[PDB]
């Protein structure tokens, strides 16, 4: 009730009509790839051709992501049940790219359901310029949620 | 101390799961999936055309599971990987149509919206595509939903905007019904009478939806 | 790998593909004097 | 197929009303599948040739039937590995015979 | 004199269909395209890392003395890869300006 | 065997192959029994080609 | 051509032989690829 | 280095041969090769890749 008219009615109608709330301007977590569609569409006046170059420029990248291989996973020291369970993965075609992600084993329904669709995260790339390793053995660890 | 079979696994790479009565709250069985073969199904079809990727018959392609003791009779939208199907089968089709709608490219925006929905065709080639969707041509607009349960306790429009496909597909209809009118007015403004009045051939289709 | 003795030798690189694309592995036109390789 | 109860001040050719009736009908049968007819995928492709109408229709023939209208240097060029190497020297705002 | 004055407004009006329409031409399109073409700044640097790695993972020389692995090469290359982002984004800003 | 078609295809069904310029494939396929359809699914690969074979024989004359 | 001449043959011969600069061509390709942008984004100043 | 191709199906039957359009035009190769087995570089087709 800080500011009032029209602002109050929107408290319901911005939930009660989902078509008002749906737009491409989502809360996007997919920043590692969704920017690679837009930077080709980043043009002031354009034509029907430009989209095909933009689409294929994303679709080349997409298949490498779908071929990522999981190498290791960090269990919560010695604990089990409701773990975040971090995993590390890489590209097979060359050992150049490394990534990590996680899952929410607590997020479920009890009525013979399992982990809920949102209960899994998305890959983040690793920035540090590694060049030598003990034969692909790179180890992730958790330091009180660092 | 204690140990568990959270371990390496046979040829389909999915890792071992340590307990049948579950490592967690409910008895999900000693089974999981991780990776997918989808690129080996896609590379051919996608190098042939985009128009084959935005075919419901392509979207229903097979995988395999026999190493864990099941069968993967189609590409399944499983939460550990499922977003990459949606990103490819909806969002790339959408943003082009969104740009083109604005930039006076109305019939080009229509040529992209025709990968989602087709209120103009009743005579497609596959008998199963004639039968099942029937008007909708990206399958995650129709394929298996459930509940929306485990986001209810903090519930918001950020949850409800993707609880189910029906209101999401009725939003595609709201974008489409605008796109006819957005072009019709460009025939009515600044032209001469027998061209201005031609806009009624658009308003008479919009008023049929 | 060239599964036969003494590399550095000119042996070309070749293929005569006929079945299974994911097994389209390469071939060589010589080893030492006449004999083939288990590859 | 007739505009009843409206347009009290408007004037137009009889040919426009005759056209409008068939023009609406050939839209209407593709707009909805009542009555029980259907349209083959070629015919259902080719309403592309009546989506917008006057002058646009006549160009369907005359843009083939006069090749001199269609001939311009703005070709479908595949020769991109070399034809750009003519233009990047001609890429000047005001120039001379040299 | 009233019939003469009409042209002062009419000539000031009836030209401007040459400006409220045909507001763009093919040359001032290429003025955008040669800016936005910097979308390859995802690719412009990448042969750096692999070259630096190939100059590191194995030696340059073998014999009585063996070695020549250029210790700093990858971390020295990372700064160039990181720098390249700015020239592209601050010229995408010229494209969108 | 081919004259068994030309007796009745040309007897009533179509005046000439040039009038097959009317059709779309599903329209044409619907009308025909096994004695046509079992020896007819190839036709539109050359008969629609016939339906644009007369095309310049009265315009190549431009001199 | 400079990168290739620094690669295809050794720098030194003797008890130790070699000095072929392994990364030289791929290290050079990125500079060749970069140069296109400075020209096209100044052809845009010419045509502006 | 460059590659190209031809359409051996595109012809007329009446004692004609490959039609004038039935041949493609050279595309250059981008990858920075510097060493080879004495000019032996091999192209291959991987289900139309």
């Amino acid at each position: 009730f800080a500011n009032r008219y029209g602002y109050w009615a929107a408290n319901q109608q911005l939930r009660m009509f989902p078509e008002i709330y749906v737009d491409p301007t989502l809360r996007l977590t997919k920043t590692e790839f969704f920017f690679q569609l837009e930077s080709a569409l980043n043009q002031g006046k354009l034509t029907d051709d430009v989209a095909q170059k933009a689409v294929l420029g994303y679709l080349n990248n997409f298949e490498e992501v779908s071929n990522l291989e999981i190498i290791a996973g960090y269990q919560d020291g010695i604990d089990i049940e409701n773990d975040k369970t971090y995993f590390v993965a890489r590209t097979r075609m060359q050992p150049y790219r490394y990534f990590w992600r996680s899952l929410d084993a607590s997020q479920r329904n009890a009525n013979s359901q399992e982990l809920y669709p949102t209960a899994w995260s998305e890959w983040k790339a690793i920035s540090v310029p590694l060049e030598n390793v003990a034969n692909g053995i790179v180890r992730p660890i958790m330091m009180d949620n660092r | 101390r204690d140990k568990f079979q959270i371990k390496q696994f046979s040829q389909t790479q999915y890792l071992q799961f340590p307990e049948a009565s579950s490592a967690d709250v409910w008895y999900i069985g000693k089974q999981i999936r991780l990776n997918t073969l989808f690129a080996k199904e896609l590379i051919g079809k996608a190098s042939r055309s985009l128009d084959l990727v935005l075919s419901w018959e392509t979207q229903n392609s097979r995988l395999e599971e026999a190493i864990l003791g099941g069968a993967a009779e189609l590409i399944d939208l499983d939460g550990a990987n499922g977003i990459y199907f949606w990103e490819l089968f909806f969002h790339m089709p959408f943003m082009v149509s969104w740009r083109f709608n604005v930039e006076q490219r109305y019939e080009d925006a229509n040529r992209w919206v025709k990968y989602l929905f087709n209120p103009f065709e009743c005579e497609d080639e596959p008998a199963l595509l004639l039968g099942k969707p029937p008007y909708w041509n990206s399958r995650p607009l129709v394929d298996e939903p459930f509940k929306g349960y485990s986001l209810t306790q903090p519930s918001d429009p950020d949850a409800i905007a993707a609880s189910d496909p029906i209101h999401y597909r009725k939003a595609v209809f709201n974008f489409l019904t605008k796109n006819i009118i957005d072009q019709g007015d460009m025939e009515y403004r600044k032209l001469q009478p027998s061209a201005r009045t031609l806009a009624r051939l658009s308003y008479s289709t919009a008023s049929s939806l | 790998e060239v599964l036969a003795d003494q590399m550095e030798e000119m042996i070309a690189v070749v293929d005569r593909m006929e079945d299974e694309p994911r097994l389209a592995l390469v071939a060589f036109k010589e080893m030492s004097e006449s004999w083939d390789v288990v590859f | 197929l007739l505009d009843t109860q409206v347009s009290a001040k408007v004037i137009t050719s009889r040919l426009s009303l005759v056209t409008q009736s068939v023009q609406q009908y050939i839209n209407r049968i593709a707009l909805n599948l009542e009555p029980g007819l259907s349209i083959n995928q070629q015919e259902a492709t080719d309403w592309e040739e009546f989506a917008n109408r006057y002058g646009y229709w006549a160009a369907n023939q005359q843009l083939r039937m006069f090749p001199e209208i269609y001939v311009d240097p703005t070709l479908r060029l595949t020769k991109t590995e070399f034809f750009f190497q003519l233009e990047s020297a001609l890429n000047q705002g005001k120039l001379t015979d040299d | 004199a009233l019939q003469v004055s009409k042209q002062s407004a009419q000539d000031r009006y009836d030209h401007f269909k040459e400006l409220y329409d045909e507001n763009i031409s093919s040359t001032e399109q290429k003025v955008i395209e040669l800016q936005s073409q910097a979308a390859n700044s995802l690719l412009m640097a990448q042969g750096m890392r692999t070259a630096a790695a190939a100059l590191d993972v194995i030696p340059n020389i073998y014999g009585l003395a063996v070695g020549g692995s250029h210790w700093g090469a990858p971390l020295n290359a990372a700064a160039e890869i990181i720098m390249i982002k700015y020239q592209a984004d601050s010229s995408k800003s010229e494209s969108l300006s | 065997y081919s004259q068994s078609l030309a007796d009745t295809l040309l007897g009533l069904g179509y005046r000439s192959i040039f009038d097959i310029a009317k059709v779309s494939r599903q329209r044409f396929i619907k009308r025909h029994d096994e004695s046509l359809l079992g020896n007819g699914a190839v036709i539109f690969d050359k008969a629609v080609s016939m339906a644009n074979q007369v095309l310049q024989k009265y315009r190549k004359n431009r001199l």
